[PDB]
């Protein structure tokens, strides 16, 4: 295995719903999402 | 629910569903649907014949054994899962499958509309057998389909033999209901001539 | 069967094993930090469980070369404290992550994250010192021996039902160790804008539009200026410079009313250097003398020639009026007003070299980030300076993103379309390729691509050929492969691009090998939106070439999305 | 596993822990990762 630069990775179809403000900065994400995903276990990463 | 989830991955997980859960007593019930053996009672003594037909008419006697859940615990047998969350899924999961298959999409969610719909219909017929779908969902998958639609669909090939065994308990549906009439008739009929077996 | 199992699956690893992750959320408030740095946060909710998870919250630490949060998309799960760079902090059972290791530090509470806690956060400079408090009260100091490459920022990632705050100025709760709050680093030009971290997309409101990768120890050290020698032919043009230098500074001060006092003091009016470049001495008039000999040779150390090219050539004031030359009418060049510019950075710049040791005024910035109201009065003094110069006549003279779409949809028939709207310009390679393209290449430097990198208007199939136009910001590029004559044609706001060669159709009897697929570049920052059709009305000029020419957009088959692929900066 | 660093490089790593004040509770780890010659 070498470390090549670059390799293609998803989109990701949903991923955020984020608020946030200026006076006091009303940090806000909201939805429950979840991740169909795994890992390789003998060259440890995970990927969904 | 995943929809960009590949088409080999979710024949194997639908499967697998299937295969840890569902499929021992869904197997169970495959073989009792043919022995027909009911109660004198008397829900068994009520059954009409008739609409005053339709198939999911759930007079629901004779026995077809029950099925018992263990919940998956690792302290010492047929493991648990949630089998009402499941079932409103599933007619979800048709019509997000049919109603898209009637718009006619090229998407399909696996991949080709083999994986589209096949295991979900499998899915969906296992978890028929298995006397699950109180009787007013069952007339919603009638109007997902007779309509009285996916089966007026062009289907290929393994979608349809799925579709055409989905079809069979459906008869059988129909069977156990005229079976269940007959004793019905019968154990009223037995009692009146049980007094002309003695006029003697 | 049961042999099947013990052999192979209590072992865990042999088969590849599953499991759901929450959609890892990860954010940074806009805000680079590199002095004792210091912000605060407190939680407003949390829903420690909607779903069969411990909903996570995480509170540290990150660079800008490194933690690219992919989401969910890198170690173990993913999410946060997973980087070397990472040092997460928070959660049930508070205790951190560093490469996403839960090292188990108490504290005097062992409470979980919930809707009521205040986190206190710090940082240093140059000293790796990160350790946070829960409502202000001791985590048991953490972390130590970090690298410093790029610009720590705060990070903080979660996934649930959740409102949180920052605290940053505009507080509620703020102990002094270290010390500086996160509001200092909010002046240079930049307003805050809280984001979602380094985000290969952004959902607009088309469709999702494309922006990747980015663009990347602040202290002021100005150049040395005394370790450059000026001859003797050029010291007397200094001392005449010097002496224009002194008398103008003069002036300077006389139109607010000033005059010359012994007393130097500044509210009675009274200065000790308005009297004459002779009669001050050397070390009063070296306020104007020794800056002009080291404006010449800040001259020589930035590489101009300084030298005799033209012979060196009003209000009554209180106490000494000459009259010089008239010296703003001499237009000064691009690269003389750029040198006073260099004059005002490098003076600047040895003030706040000089004030290291001299807390923390205002102004320990180097010139270039600090605000532009204090620019002006060190290149007024430098822009006049350079009026001397041409006054008297002395001339001076001074990676990438790739973006395809679902190989599932390699389209492999029929006359097809897409389009793409364009938002920021700057390397836009936009196109089709077979899936054999590697993206660990550039993108169409090679035989399977068929790219048009649309601003430089240059298309790609094995490198250069130019062709069409250069988009403007707000045009829609259009692209439109024929699978039977083998032909690719390309528009711009509907309007068809023709070759150097002669025709309209862009890229040639090419041969259908393994269907082709949809294709966009980014450079360095730049912005863009690919919408593949489910909207056919905003396809903007697909109504007018497209519909009478018999192409086909992508979603009139589909009903979902189609999940693109880039390859990662990782 | 956890490398992401494409450089031509020497670049990268320790924790320590407290006793409510620390007083030590230094040492723990240093890998991230390794180098020789």
């Amino acid at each position: 295995h070498v470390l090549w630069s670059r390799m293609p990775n998803q989109f990701l179809k949903v991923d955020v719903s984020r608020i946030s403000e200026r006076q006091g900065w009303l940090v806000q994400c909201l939805e429950p999402l979840q991740f169909m995903s795994l890992h390789i276990p003998e060259e440890n990463r995970s990927v969904d | 629910e995943n929809k960009y989830m590949p088409g080999l991955l979710r024949a194997g997980y639908y499967d697998l569903l299937i295969d840890i859960h569902l499929s021992s007593y869904a197997t169970a019930r495959l073989m009792m649907n043919n022995e027909f053996i009911v109660p004198m009672t008397e829900e068994t003594k009520s059954i009409t014949l008739f609409p005053d037909g339709l198939p999911g008419i759930g007079l629901s006697t004779s026995l077809r054994p029950r099925m018992q859940f263990s919940s998956p615990s690792f302290v010492s047998y047929s493991p648990e899962f949630p089998l009402d969350i499941l079932k409103a899924k599933t007619i979800q999961m048709l019509t997000e499958a049919v109603q898209e298959g009637s718009l006619h999409a090229r998407d399909p969610v696996g991949g080709t509309t083999e994986f589209l719909f096949v295991p979900l219909i499998k899915l969906f017929y296992t978890l028929l057998i298995m006397g699950i779908f109180h009787n007013e969902d069952l007339k919603h998958i009638l109007q997902l389909i007779e309509p009285s639609g996916l089966l007026q669909m062009k289907l290929p090939e393994p979608v349809k033999l799925q579709m055409c065994l989905l079809l069979q308990y459906l008869c059988d549906c129909q069977v156990r209901h005229r079976i269940e009439a007959i004793v019905a008739f019968s154990d009223d009929f037995v009692a009146k001539l049980q007094d002309n077996q003695r006029f003697r | 069967q049961h042999l099947i199992c013990d052999n192979l699956l209590p072992g865990r690893d042999l088969l590849l094993q599953t499991r759901l992750v929450n959609h890892v959320s990860s954010m940074r408030p806009n805000i680079f930090l590199g002095k004792k740095w210091y912000y605060e946060l407190m939680v407003d909710h949390t829903e420690p469980f909607v779903t069969a998870e411990a909903t996570h919250l995480r509170v540290g630490w990150a660079s800008t070369e490194g933690y690219s949060p992919y989401p969910g998309g890198g170690e173990e799960w993913g999410g946060n404290g997973v980087g070397d760079d990472l040092f997460s902090y928070g959660f049930d059972g508070l205790h951190l992550w560093s490469g996403c290791i839960a090292r188990t530090v108490s504290s005097p509470n062992q409470h979980l994250l919930r809707t009521d806690d205040v986190i206190s956060c710090c940082l240093d400079l140059s000293a790796p010192s990160i350790s946070f408090r829960i409502n202000g009260q001791p985590v048991q100091g953490m972390f130590e021996n970090f690298n410093i490459d790029g610009l720590f920022f705060p990070v903080v990632s979660f996934s649930a039902g959740i409102k949180v705050r920052f605290l940053l100025g505009e507080f509620k709760f703020l102990p002094p160790p270290g010390y500086a709050p996160c509001y200092e680093a909010v002046l240079p030009k930049e307003k805050l804008k809280v984001e979602h971290s380094r985000e290969y997309k952004q959902e607009r409101t088309y469709t999702r539009d494309l922006l990747g990768p980015t663009v990347s120890a602040f202290t002021p050290i100005p150049v040395d200026t005394s370790q450059i020698v000026l001859p003797p032919h050029l010291e007397r043009i200094r001392e005449k410079l010097a002496e224009n230098i002194h008398e103008l500074w003069v002036m300077n001060k006389i139109e607010l009313g000033w005059q010359y006092g012994p007393v130097r003091d500044d509210n009675k009016r009274q200065h000790p250097c308005l009297v004459e470049f002779s009669k001050l001495p050397e070390q009063e008039r070296n306020y104007n003398l020794q800056m002009s000999l080291e404006t010449l040779k800040t001259l020589l150390a930035l590489g101009c020639h300084v030298g005799i090219s033209d012979e060196h050539a009003y209000q009554l004031t209180s106490g000494y009026k000459p009259a010089p030359m008239d010296l703003s009418f001499i237009k000064l060049t691009p690269s003389q007003e750029a040198m006073v510019d260099k004059l005002a950075e490098n003076a600047h710049n040895v003030w706040a070299r000089d004030r290291i040791r001299q807390r923390r005024n205002p102004r320990l910035v180097p010139y270039a980030l600090l605000d532009d109201r204090t620019k002006k009065s060190n290149k007024d003094s430098l822009r006049e300076a350079v009026r001397t110069l041409l006054g008297y006549g002395y001339n001076l003279e001074a990676r990438f993103r790739i973006f395809r779409a679902e190989k599932t949809y390699a389209v492999k028939a029929g006359r097809w379309y897409f389009e793409f709207e364009a938002v920021t310009a700057g390397d836009m390679r936009v196109g089709w390729s077979r899936p054999g393209c590697q993206p660990d290449q550039e993108l169409g430097s090679d035989e399977r691509a068929f790219a048009f990198d649309g601003f430089k208007a240059q298309r790609w199939h094995q490198g250069n050929e130019h062709y069409g136009r250069s988009w403007q910001a707000g045009d829609v590029v259009g692209c439109m492969v024929d699978m039977t004559e083998h032909t690719m044609m390309f528009t711009l706001n509907g309007e068809i691009l023709l070759d150097d060669s002669g025709s309209e159709l862009a890229f040639k009897d090419f041969d259908v090998g393994d269907g082709f697929i949809p294709v966009c570049s980014l450079g360095v920052a730049q912005v863009g939106r690919m919408n593949f059709g489910k909207d056919v009305s905003t396809l903007k000029y697909f109504t007018i070439c497209g519909l009478q020419e018999g192409y086909e957009p992508f979603a009139v088959n589909t009903n979902r999305d189609i999940t693109m692929w880039l390859s990662k900066r990782l | 596993s956890d490398f992401h660093q494409y450089d031509t490089a020497f670049d990268l790593v320790t924790v320590t822990l407290g006793d409510e004040k620390g007083k030590v509770h230094e040492s723990i780890k240093r890998s991230n990762y390794m180098v020789c010659a």
